């Protein structure tokens, strides 16, 4: 995984090799299981990890965030 | 001459007087246009083809869909957005998704979110305005002198035509000129029609049915891709993200639809040359400025011989080939008669006047007997030639119709 400042946003950048695991971001943590991703190409995808409460489970998503704000999960589905 | 070769001939006839005649010329068929005192004249429709046809549109039927955006916004926290909404190379939808706790929302209900993604057209399909007036077709021009067959595609005059082309002289040497006024009338209104192209095929399409197309097209020149949506799937949203996936390509629906569509040739040289099936062209031909070559020449008296001998054309006429070694320059004298006594031609000389301008030359005479039994009789004396004929009175594959006279 990469995880980079992009402006406002900070974005993590995950491959396959990122699969169901938890990285600790700052004060918090965040965490994707997205069985889509793959190795990055052009055909990628991105979009928000919404930042949930300190007992907030997760519901219909499947990128999160417990403490960090204004995150974004990047990935792609090509093979290297 | 050269309708001999081809299987489909027709047999116009020209009333003594008149100085011009109708004739129409299918694609793959021949005409042999007869006038007394006139050589006959062999004309054949070529090729009846568009050349570069201005692009109307572009229907792409198979996309690719690259850097897929996703923003989203909690209930009643307004509407949320992505840069590449204004970008216009990118297909864009919104909606709403279930919000709540679980998806970090305070508020319980619908939450905007939006779906942005690069589309960039795999392939598409072109649209072609066909104008009539550029319409071109090609006629080939030849006459009976009694060439060789090794020698047609040198004596054929190529007469090239379009729309309001005004009339196209046929020049021979020695022999005069033909005129032709030729109008092309083709299978297809071309006020409602488009010319469809995918890979190496073609089509005739109809305008309405293309522009109802339910998939992205675009204008003239390019530059913008208009209803993208047709190619792109958004599945239902899920809370923060959306599956957005390129449909299937759609060639396979497309020709399928093609099949119950007329068909075009693309020029295997030409890139922008659409030869069309079916077309006709209507023609009027002047044949008053035809001349005969030898009409002076004296009567071929030496002893000459058949290279070729007499045989069936397919078109109930027969061809032969003369070989005359001494009077050059002369005329060959040539009749079918019932028998070896009588000396009336009951035969039709197609090859009108045949000379031999030079010694040793081989002249291809091709003759129309009558039914039943006949003799071919070469020259005069005792060292003219004769070929006993029978025409069997079944149907050959010439059409002949009724002499005409237009002034
Ligand atoms: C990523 O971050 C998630 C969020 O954690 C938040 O919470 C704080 C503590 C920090 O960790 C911040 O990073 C963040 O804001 C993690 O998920 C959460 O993990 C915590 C820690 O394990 C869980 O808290 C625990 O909850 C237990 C609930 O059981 C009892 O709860 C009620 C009261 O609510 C009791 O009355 C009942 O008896 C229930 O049995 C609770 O028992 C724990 O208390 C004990 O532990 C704490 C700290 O260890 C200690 O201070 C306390 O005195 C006790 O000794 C604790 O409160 C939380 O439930 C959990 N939430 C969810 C939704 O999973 C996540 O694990 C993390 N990921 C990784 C990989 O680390
Ligand atoms: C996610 O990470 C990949 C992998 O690093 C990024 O792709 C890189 O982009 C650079 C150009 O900026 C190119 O050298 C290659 O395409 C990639 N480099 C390497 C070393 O793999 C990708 O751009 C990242 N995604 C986002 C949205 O930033």
């Amino acid at each position: 995984v990469t995880l980079v400042r992009k402006n406002r946003w900070l974005l993590l950048n995950v491959t396959s090799e990122d699969l169901g695991k938890t990285f600790s971001v700052g004060t918090g943590n965040c965490t994707t299981n997205i069985l889509e991703a793959k190795y990055w190409c052009p055909d990628s995808m991105e979009y928000n990890c919404p930042n949930l409460s300190p007992r907030e489970e997760p519901d219909d998503i499947d990128c999160w965030c417990y403490g960090v704000e204004n995150v974004r999960v990047a990935y792609g589905k090509c093979d290297s | 001459a050269h309708c001999i070769g081809i299987t489909d001939r027709d047999f116009i006839e020209g009333v003594h007087g008149g100085t011009w005649v109708s004739a129409t010329l299918e694609q793959d068929k021949c005409v042999t246009v007869m006038a007394p005192d006139k050589p006959s004249l062999d004309i054949s429709l070529e090729t009846v083809a568009i050349d570069g046809p201005a692009e109307a549109r572009k229907v792409c039927y198979n996309a690719v869909l690259t850097h897929v955006k996703i923003n989203d916004k909690c209930p009643s926290t307004g509407e949320a957005h992505l840069a590449e909404e204004n970008e216009g190379d990118n297909a864009c939808k919104r909606t709403y998704s279930d919000r709540g706790w679980g998806n970090g929302c305070g508020l319980f209900g619908k939450g905007s979110i939006v779906a942005c993604a690069k589309f960039t057209c795999a392939k598409s399909m072109s649209l072609f305005e066909v104008d009539q007036t550029k319409i071109q077709y090609v006629i080939r021009a030849q006459l009976h002198v009694g060439a060789k067959q090794e020698n047609w595609n040198t004596d054929i005059k190529t007469l090239k035509f379009d729309a309001l082309s005004g009339s196209q002289e046929a020049e021979f040497t020695g022999y005069g000129k033909a005129t032709l006024e030729c109008q092309v009338q083709t299978a297809v209104d071309f006020g409602n029609s488009y010319i469809a192209e995918m890979e190496k095929e073609s089509w005739i399409v109809d305008r309405q049915w293309a522009q109802d197309l339910t998939l992205p097209w675009q204008s003239g020149s390019g530059g913008v891709w208009r209803e993208m949506h047709h190619l792109v799937e958004f599945e239902p949203p899920h809370a923060a993200t959306i599956r957005v996936l390129a449909l299937g390509n759609q060639e396979g629906s497309l020709k399928t639809a093609l099949t119950g569509a007329m068909r075009v040739t693309k020029d295997t040289n030409d890139n922008n040359l659409y030869k069309l099936h079916g077309g006709h062209v209507s023609c009027r031909v002047k044949l008053s400025a035809l001349t005969l070559k030898g009409t002076s020449y004296k009567m071929c008296t030496d002893k000459m011989s058949f290279v070729k001998n007499p045989t069936d054309t397919g078109h109930g006429t027969v061809v032969m080939q003369v070989k005359v070694p001494k009077g050059a320059p002369c005329k060959i004298p040539v009749i079918v008669a019932d028998d070896l006594t009588a000396a009336i031609n009951k035969g039709i000389l197609v090859t009108v006047n045949p000379i031999a301008s030079t010694n040793d030359d081989e002249v291809l005479i091709e003759v129309n007997p009558p039914f039943g039994d006949s003799y071919i009789i070469v020259g005069t004396g005792d060292s003219r030639l004769t070929y006993q004929w029978h025409k069997e009175d079944d149907d050959d594959k010439a059409g002949w119709s009724h002499p005409q006279f237009e002034k």
